[PDB]
Parts: structure tokens; C-alpha cells; sequence
């Protein structure tokens, strides 16, 4: 699509929403289970992987600047949040609504970026072993990602075709 | 929001580019320090940066708080340097040593220094000022395929409309809280549903605003990104000599202490 | 037998009574089934005050007796729901509230989970969708497929379908064509006649004079004047010293005074203005 | 003469639509220099008029329909050069606020024209001055009232120097305080630039003060008359679904009270004088 404008405003619009949804974790009672993946799934599904990936990187930038993060700024930190909407976009872009698509797309995001890369960026600058930051990661990432597939697939799927047509 | 406030108005806090470069140069200068005079030098400069630029000391706690007990454990882990290699022995080998203590105090000041310089970056600058600086550092890649016109546009709009969509959410939240609604009752199968009553309004709204803005942008004659002036630019003020000196002096002091 | 605020301050942070922040003092009482206008300059705190009614905010000082409950700075979040069936706030631009995939599911949402059954939640949503004047085929018909006007209806029926004792409205008629406001302001004027208090938060002073039994006025979080629309618009200087606007007929009466026609009493309203123009000639 | 002429236009939304045309007929013309009101019930399709004028929206045929904002005809590449003659103020100020600060919103139009910055500084500071926004020049839309963000929305238009200012639904969301203030300003801006204004649907002084009033119910133009003409239209206006301004309402209620006043009073001044007359 050459001459893309008015798709790009809504792009910034979801960059916004995802920046908003990163600060909000609700959550059940004891386990907080943060939001903000929704913004990446949104960047993923209707913008596509190679597009949403560009968004998820800008969603650190805007976020880092406003709330006085952290974030990035520092470059290998945004790659995680850029990667996130990509993989959701990879198999949800111009693709059908199906239960095989999400389970591959939810648990994977954890393993690749949320587990591996987030673990990596923790242990790099310090002497803490990669397997120490891997230890804490496996728990949180064996519990919560199954809570996303419940909200990710169903909530997106309506919104996928509710506003698409 | 989000924070922090530009000065009310305090002295300095000018030209985000130089100060962001000073922020980035300092966290590189936090590394490359091999001595106790190294950590002495980089400590009393970033320090001298703070209260000469005058801020209330209590404002710095907010940045240190979340990482404290983990980083204590880092500095606790490396205060025990013992048996780095060649001892998979012995009994209880790990023990307190000055070598680790000075190592552990290195990591405290090596870590805490990145949360001083960077904290005053956010506190002393508007978010758009940082963005203006960010897009300037971003510029030199114009030589590649990357057009940066739309990258700077998307950033400028999102940074602009993140405040609004926030305030629209609270209004929507209180709206559904009045006719409904309880958000905290326990369940997995249960309360994922509670997201929808805020989300669909927020998404309906965010689409409605992308409509109204894209129309106004074109009725203001937006042909595209190609070649149309700029109103809002950055100067180079007179105060900008201070960070060039502060950065260039500390360089040699750090050079001596490195070697 | 009233809605009573004593002695109610609200601060956004730690505070003491010297500060002017938020709401301050605020001793008043409002009658049973009256139609009460709430007016003031933007940033007086009429918005903040509105949120005290259903306890989205709780005071930092005083007490509030409203639905039979009592809201104190220590009041917890138990039993909020039985208060909000009785006391309903409707925010400006309530067509944003629409979420549900059907008009009738969006209006039922309010009665439902408020302690209505299913039989009486549909009964009420059906009752108040026709009551707020939608065609009945617009039931179903997902509410985002509807005109701007009829979304405002869906929103209203959503908040009125459980029929609260008190209803609070911030600029409900904003952005609607002149015949729309007449319909709306009559539906509330009819809802009042059914024995229910009605709160109205507006900067339009015209329909405050026409539709309201008494008005509250706030300047910088303090309550400056509580009286009926007539007692409020009497003063020329005091009204104008604060930034506050006469209703139109009051300005045309005072405009005839610039020409010197001597209109008897205080018309405030186009029927009352024409009748006292007819009287003042004779 | 006329500053714009719209030919017979049929316009629908065909995606998604066509139970109905939004207009299907129209064919109206605005005289140069004149304040004009387009009034109708929502669904008369007036909301789509102002967008068809600058080319953002288009007729169905493009052939039998002709839209010319005088001097220029819509459109092929014509569109962009038309937008140099005409600009619009929409209803939702927050939604369309394009600037970081006030003076970036008034400079946005100039930016798009490649006007170099030294000249942009002087035009922008002059435009925000003309709307009263001088002191607020560096303030932020978030922190501005609802009538202040339509002063900046209008100030951004004066900087690109339009021939026609179409107020599309502006003052929809606003207090009657700000409404009279905004219109009083546009009235000034109008006669110091000698413009043509197209205002849509506030009734009252927006209509009763306009030089030409077009009643658009429904999809087609119902009469064309001046404000002192069609507001007396009463039933034929009231059965449209519309209402009548104050002086027309006040003279109405006076007639039923036995006071008959001449059907030409467009003002409070005429009515105040007429009651000053009729009191002997």
C-alpha cells in the first residue's frame, strides 16, 4: 500500500494504547500478570509482523521518554518489545481466526524474547549467572502465558473481525 | 503521566541533545574504570552534577527503589569473589574479603551512577524535548532506506496522544464503574472479561480520533513527508558550554585513573 | 429528608483546611425530588463534587448522607453496588460507554449485575429503550452501527434501566440539536415528576433557569451560592463579578432596560419574558 | 458574485451503503463575502457537504456533478490547489489538534507549504495574536479550554490565508459563553480579511446573523431564503424537524399574547426598538 497515511495515525494510536497498557497490570489477586501484550497482539494481527515489529520498538521509545523509564533508549532492550508484536503478527497477519495460531504465538513469545532475551539482558552486565536469571524466569513463564492465551485469542478474535468488517 | 517536571524554573536544563549526549557519554564513562581513583573520579563528578544542578535529594529515591534488593544481591554476590576458577572445592569456601568488598562497593557505585545521570535526563526535560533530541541522534541514518519522516511522525503523534487516551480511559472506567462494575473479583475464566468494557470504548475512541486527525491533517494540506520546512527546532544556547567542559575535563581525569 | 454535605472537603494529596485544593467546606442540603442545577466556572470542582455522590471519590473531611448511606473519609468499598443502583452518575459523552455487541445487551448491562434478575433486566432494558425513544428494531443492531444521537439514547437507557433514586448528569445534552435537548430535558423533567432527584451539571445557563428548582454555585472549590434560579440571577454586579452568565431572556429584559421599558419582576424565561412584555405595555 | 458553486451532486458511501444517497440533488451556491448557513436535521446530509468542497469526499459520477470553489474546479490534481482557497474548522478540537504546542498547530499549515521558517515565525505569532491566544502561545492543547482549542484551530487557518472558512460543526461541543465568543471573533476575522464564511447548524445567531441560509432537509435544499425569510417559515420549518431563533421565538410567543410585530426583525435591537416604538 503506497501512500499509507491514516493507517499510520492509527499505528501511533496503538503505539499509544500499548504504551498505556504496559503500565497497567490487572491481574487476578496474588499474581499480577501485566497487560501490554495486547498492544503487541494488536500491532501484530492487523498491522502485520514486519510492521508491528517497528511499532513495538517505538512503544519503548514513547514509553521510555514519557514515564521516565528505563525502557530503551538502550538498544538491545527495545528489540524484545519490537520482536513481540512481530511474532503475533507473523501468523495472525492476513491470516484466519484459529485456535492453532494463538497457542503457537503466545507461549513462543515467552520462550524467545520474554524468557530468553529478557533473561539475557538481565545477566549480561552483571556476574549473575545466566542460569540464575533463567531459574526465576521459568517459573513466571510456566504460569502466566497460559493466562494470556485465554484473553489473547478470544478477545482479539472478535475485535479481529468485529472492526475488520 | 508520567514524569518529571521541567524546572519551575531551575537553572541549566537546556538543549536536550547535549544533555542526552552527556547522559549517554557518562554511562559509557561509568564503564572503562579500572581503579579506586577511577570510581573516585566518576563518583564525585556525577555527584557534583546533581546538587550544582540543585535538585532535592529525595527525588532520586524513586528511581533506585525497584532494583534495590536484587542489586544488593548482585553486590552481595560479587563481594564474594572467591574461587572464580580452579576451586570447585572446598567445604564453605566463600568468605568475606576486602577484594570483594571493594569489588562490591565498585558495583554499587558502578550501578547507581547510571540511575543518577539518567534520572536527571528525564526530570530536567520535557518529553517532547527528549523526543526532539532522540530524532536528532536518529538522523544520521538518513543515508539508509529509512525515511525517518514517518518514524518521527508516528512518535510525535503517540507522544502527543498518550496523555489524551489515558484521560479518556479514566472517564470510561468511572463510566462503567457507575452502571457496573467490579474489576477485582477473583478468577482466570472470570475476570479477563472485565477488560472488554474499557477496551472496546478505548479502541472505538482511538479509531474515532485517527479518523478526525487524518482528515484535519489533509485539510491543512498534508501532501506527505517530502520537503516541507520545520517550525519547531532546537537552538544551541550559551549554557551548552558547561556540559562540553564537564564532559571533557572528566575525560582526562578518567583517563589518568584508568591508566 | 435530603442529600446533605457536612462538612465536606476533598484534597488530592495530604492536606489541611487552609489549602484551597479540590473541595473545601461545602455545607449544603438538597431537597427530596427537586431538579438541582450545578453550575460554576470550569475548574470550580463541580466535576469532583459529582464524583462524591456515588463515591467514586470519598471525602477527606466531612460526611455525606445521600441514598440513606453515610460516606465518611474512612468509608470502605463494601456495599458500593447497592449505593450505585440508587445513585447513578452519567458522564459527559456517555456514548463512549457503549461496549456490548448489542444495544439491548448494552442497556441490560446496567440493570444486570446490579441485582436484577434476567427476567427483570430484559424487562427494564426493553422498558427504558422505548422510554428513551428508540425504535424497537434498533434493539440488537450493534450500538456502534447507530447514529451519534441514538448512541446517546443507548447510554442513557443503560444508566436509567435500573431506575435509580438519584441521577447525576454532566452536560447530558451537549452537542445535540435544539429539538434533541427538548426531548432529553423533558425525559429528566418527567423522571423528576416520578419522584426522583435529578442532578444536572451544565455551563448552559438557559435551561438551568427553565428546568431547575434550585442551583448550587462553586468558585474555586468553595460553594458560593445555593438558591433557586431566580435568587441566583437577581444580582447584576455579583453575577458579573464572578464569571457567570445570565440566561438569554434575562439579558433581553435588561436590554429593554437599556432602552428603558421597565419589565416587571425577573422573567428569566421566554414565556415569562413575553408575558411581562405583554403586561409592561398595557 | 458567487465564490463557490456545487452542481447536481449524488454522493453515497457506496462502501458500505446505497439504500440511499446522502444528497442526490443539492446544487447550491455561496455568494463571495457572505456569511452563509447550511442548516438541517442530522441525516439531511449537510455534514458531508464541507468535505465534498475541498475534495476529501467525491461525487459518485465525477462527470455530471461539478464542484468549483471559484477560480478552481474539483478535481484531479486540482484538489491540493483548492485547499489553498478553502479551509475547515471541525467540531472536536482535541481530536484535530495537530501541534505539540499552540504555535506548532498554527504553523502546521505553513509547514506543509514549504514556507521557510523565518517567515513562519512572523505569520504564526501574528495569527495567534489575532485570535487572542498570544499569552497562551506556548501552552498545550491538553491544558486549554474547549473554546481555546477552537481559537487555535481557527488561528492555524488564518496563517495559510484562506478565501473560504467553512465552520463544520465547530461549537457543537462548547458552552453558550464560548459560542458567542468564537462567532464574534470569526465575524471580526471575516471582515478584516474580506472572506466568505460557511457555517453549519448552530441555528440562533449563527443562522439569524448569516447573510444566506440554506435548509438542507432532507438530502435536498428546502427553499434558499435569507434568515429573516425562512425562519418565519414556521410549520414548514418546524415540520422539517428544526426550530427557530430567539427573536423569532419571542415574537411568536408575543403574537399569541396579542402583540403583533412586523415579520422583519432579525435582531434584538430591532425588537427592542420595535417594543420601544410600540410602547409609544
Amino acid at each position: 500500500s503506497k501512500l499509507e497515511l491514516r493507517e499510520l495515525v492509527l499505528l501511533a494510536m496503538v503505539i499509544a494504547i500499548k504504551v498505556i497498557l504496559g503500565q497497567f497490570k490487572v491481574g487476578n489477586a496474588t499474581l499480577q500478570v501485566g497487560l501490554g501484550f495486547i498492544g503487541s497482539v494488536m500491532l501484530g494481527y492487523l498491522f502485520g509482523p514486519w510492521w508491528g515489529f517497528a511499532g513495538g520498538a517505538l512503544s519503548d521509545l514513547v514509553s521510555s521518554v514519557i514515564f521516565g523509564n528505563l525502557g530503551g533508549f538502550f538498544i538491545g532492550f527495545t528489540l524484545t518489545a519490537a520482536l513481540g508484536p512481530m511474532i503475533y503478527g507473523f501468523f495472525l497477519y492476513k491470516q484466519p481466526i484459529q485456535i492453532w495460531r494463538v497457542i503457537a504465538s503466545v507461549i513462543c513469545v515467552t520462550v524467545i524474547c520474554n524468557i530468553g532475551l529478557n533473561t539475557l539482558w538481565v545477566s549480561m552486565m552483571y556476574g549473575i549467572n545466566f542460569m540464575v536469571a533463567l531459574s526465576s524466569r521459568i517459573l513466571k513463564e510456566m504460569i502466566t502465558p497460559w493466562i494470556q492465551m485465554v484473553a489473547v485469542w478470544f478477545i482479539l478474535e472478535g475485535l479481529s473481525r468485529v472492526k475488520l468488517s | 503521566i508520567g514524569r518529571y517536571l521541567p524546572g519551575t524554573t531551575f537553572v541549566y536544563r537546556v538543549d536536550p541533545r547535549a544533555k542526552l549526549l552527556t547522559t549517554f557519554y557518562f554511562i559509557i564513562m561509568i564503564f572503562l574504570a579500572n581503579n579506586w581513583v577511577s570510581y573516585l573520579v566518576i563518583s564525585i563528578f556525577g555527584l557534583a552534577y546533581v546538587f550544582a544542578t540543585g535538585l532535592k535529594a529525595r527525588v532520586f529515591w524513586d528511581g533506585v527503589k525497584p532494583m534495590i534488593w536484587m542489586i544488593v544481591f548482585t553486590s552481595l554476590l560479587q563481594t564474594f569473589f572467591m574461587a572464580g576458577g580452579k576451586v570447585y572445592w572446598h567445604w564453605w569456601i566463600f568468605t568475606l574479603s576486602s577484594e570483594g568488598l571493594i569489588n562490591g562497593l565498585y558495583v554499587f557505585i558502578r550501578f547507581a551512577m547510571i540511575i543518577l545521570v539518567s534520572t536527571v535526563m528525564t526530570v530536567t526535560t520535557k518529553p517532547l524535548e527528549i523526543a526532539d533530541a532522540m530524532e536528532w541522534m536518529l538522523t544520521p541514518l538518513k543515508l539508509f532506506k529509512v525515511n525517518v519522516g514517518m518514524i518521527s511522525l508516528v512518535i510525535s503523534i503517540a507522544l502527543r496522544f498518550v496523555p489524551t487516551l489515558f484521560d479518556q480511559t479514566v472517564k470510561i472506567m468511572n463510566a462503567q464503574r457507575s452502571r457496573g462494575a467490579d474489576f477485582n473479583d477473583g478468577g482466570l475464566v472470570k475476570r479477563a472479561k472485565s477488560v472488554v468494557p474499557m477496551l472496546v470504548p478505548l479502541f472505538i475512541d482511538s479509531l474515532e480520533v485517527a479518523l478526525d486527525l487524518s482528515t484535519a491533517m489533509e485539510s491543512r494540506g498534508y501532501k506527505g513527508s517530502e520537503g516541507r520546512t520545520r517550525y519547531r527546532i532546537l537552538e544551541w544556547s550559551k549554557v551548552d558550554l558547561i556540559p562540553v567542559a564537564y564532559c571533557l575535563l572528566l575525560t582526562i581525569l578518567m583517563i589518568t585513573t584508568r591508566k | 429528608m435530603a442529600i446533605k454535605f457536612e462538612n465536606v472537603s476533598y484534597v488530592y494529596s495530604p492536606g489541611s483546611p487552609l489549602e484551597a485544593i479540590g473541595l473545601d467546606q461545602l455545607n449544603f442540603s438538597l431537597e427530596e425530588g427537586k431538579f438541582i442545577a450545578l453550575v460554576g466556572h470550569t475548574g470550580s470542582g463541580k466535576s469532583t463534587l459529582m464524583q462524591h455522590f456515588n463515591a467514586l471519590l470519598k471525602p477527606t473531611s466531612g460526611k455525606i448522607e445521600i441514598a440513606g448511606y453515610t460516606i465518611t473519609p474512612e468509608t470502605g468499598n463494601k456495599g458500593l453496588k447497592d449505593l450505585r443502583r440508587k445513585v447513578s452518575l452519567a458522564f459527559q459523552f456517555s456514548e463512549a460507554q457503549l461496549f456490548e455487541n448489542t444495544v439491548l445487551k448494552d442497556v441490560e448491562y446496567g440493570p444486570r449485575n446490579f441485582g436484577f434478575s434476567e427476567d427483570e433486566a430484559r424487562e427494564a432494558a426493553l422498558k427504558w429503550l422505548k422510554k428513551v425513544g428508540l425504535k424497537d428494531d434498533l434493539i440488537e443492531h450493534s450500538p456502534f452501527d447507530l447514529s451519534g444521537g441514538q448512541m446517546r439514547r443507548v447510554a442513557l437507557a443503560g444508566v436509567l434501566a435500573y431506575e435509580p433514586e438519584i441521577i447525576c448528569l454532566d452536560e447530558p445534552a451537549a452537542g445535540l440539536d435544539p429539538m434533541g435537548r427538548l426531548e432529553m430535558m423533558q425525559l429528566f423533567k418527567d423522571y423528576q415528576a416520578a419522584g426522583h432527584t435529578v442532578i444536572l451539571v451544565t455551563h448552559n445557563m438557559d435551561d438551568v433557569a427553565d428546568y431547575a428548582d434550585d442551583v448550587l454555585a462553586l468558585e474555586h472549590g468553595r460553594l458560593i451560592k445555593h438558591a433557586s434560579p431566580k435568587e441566583v440571577f437577581k444580582d447584576s454586579e455579583w453575577l458579573q463579578k464572578h464569571h457567570l452568565a445570565e440566561p438569554r431572556s434575562a439579558r433581553f429584559a435588561a436590554k429593554l432596560e437599556a432602552a428603558g421599558l421597565k419589565l416587571p419582576g425577573q422573567p428569566l424565561t421566554m414565556p415569562e419574558l413575553a408575558d411581562a412584555i405583554k403586561q409592561s405595555l398595557k | 458574485g458567487s465564490d463557490n458553486i456545487i452542481s447536481f451532486d449524488h454522493v453515497t458511501f457506496t462502501y458500505p451503503d446505497s439504500p440511499r444517497p446522502a444528497l442526490s440533488d443539492l446544487s447550491f451556491a455561496i455568494e463571495r463575502g457572505s456569511w452563509t448557513a447550511l442548516i438541517g436535521h442530522n441525516g439531511s446530509g449537510k455534514s458531508t457537504v464541507s468535505k465534498l468542497i475541498n475534495g476529501l469526499l467525491a461525487p459518485d459520477d465525477l462527470d455530471k456533478s461539478s464542484i468549483t470553489v471559484d477560480g478552481v474546479k474539483l478535481g484531479a490534481d486540482t484538489v491540493w490547489e483548492v485547499r489553498e482557497k478553502v479551509g475547515i474548522v471541525f467540531q472536536n478540537p482535541d481530536n484535530q489538534f495537530v501541534g505539540a504546542t499552540v504555535s506548532d498547530d498554527v504553523a502546521f499549515g505553513l509547514e506543509n507549504r514549504a514556507v521557510p521558517r523565518p517567515e513562519m515565525l512572523k505569520i504564526v505569532a501574528q495569527a495567534v495574536a489575532d485570535v487572542g491566544m498570544a499569552d497562551y502561545a506556548d501552552s498545550e492543547p491538553s491544558n486549554l479550554s474547549g473554546g481555546q482549542k477552537q481559537r487555535v484551530a481557527i488561528a492555524g487557518i488564518l496563517a495559510v490565508k484562506p478565501q473560504v472558512i467553512i465552520l463544520d460543526e465547530s461549537t457543537s461541543m462548547l458552552d453558550p459563553e464560548g459560542k458567542e465568543q468564537i462567532l464574534d471573533l470569526v465575524r471580526k476575522i471575516k471582515e478584516d480579511n474580506n472572506l466568505t464564511v460557511i457555517s453549519i447548524t448552530h441555528d440562533l445567531e449563527e443562522a439569524a446573523g448569516a447573510d444566506q441560509v440554506l435548509v438542507l432537509d432532507d438530502g435536498q435544499l428546502l427553499d434558499q431564503g435569507k434568515p429573516e425569510e425562512i425562519f418565519p417559515k414556521v410549520e414548514m420549518l418546524k415540520r422539517i424537524g428544526l426550530d427557530i431563533p430567539f427573536v423569532y421565538r419571542l415574537k411568536q410567543l408575543l403574537k399569541e399574547r396579542g402583540i403583533v410585530l412586523p415579520d422583519e426583525i432579525d435582531d434584538d435591537e430591532k425588537l427592542v426598538q420595535s417594543l420601544w416604538q410600540l410602547n409609544s
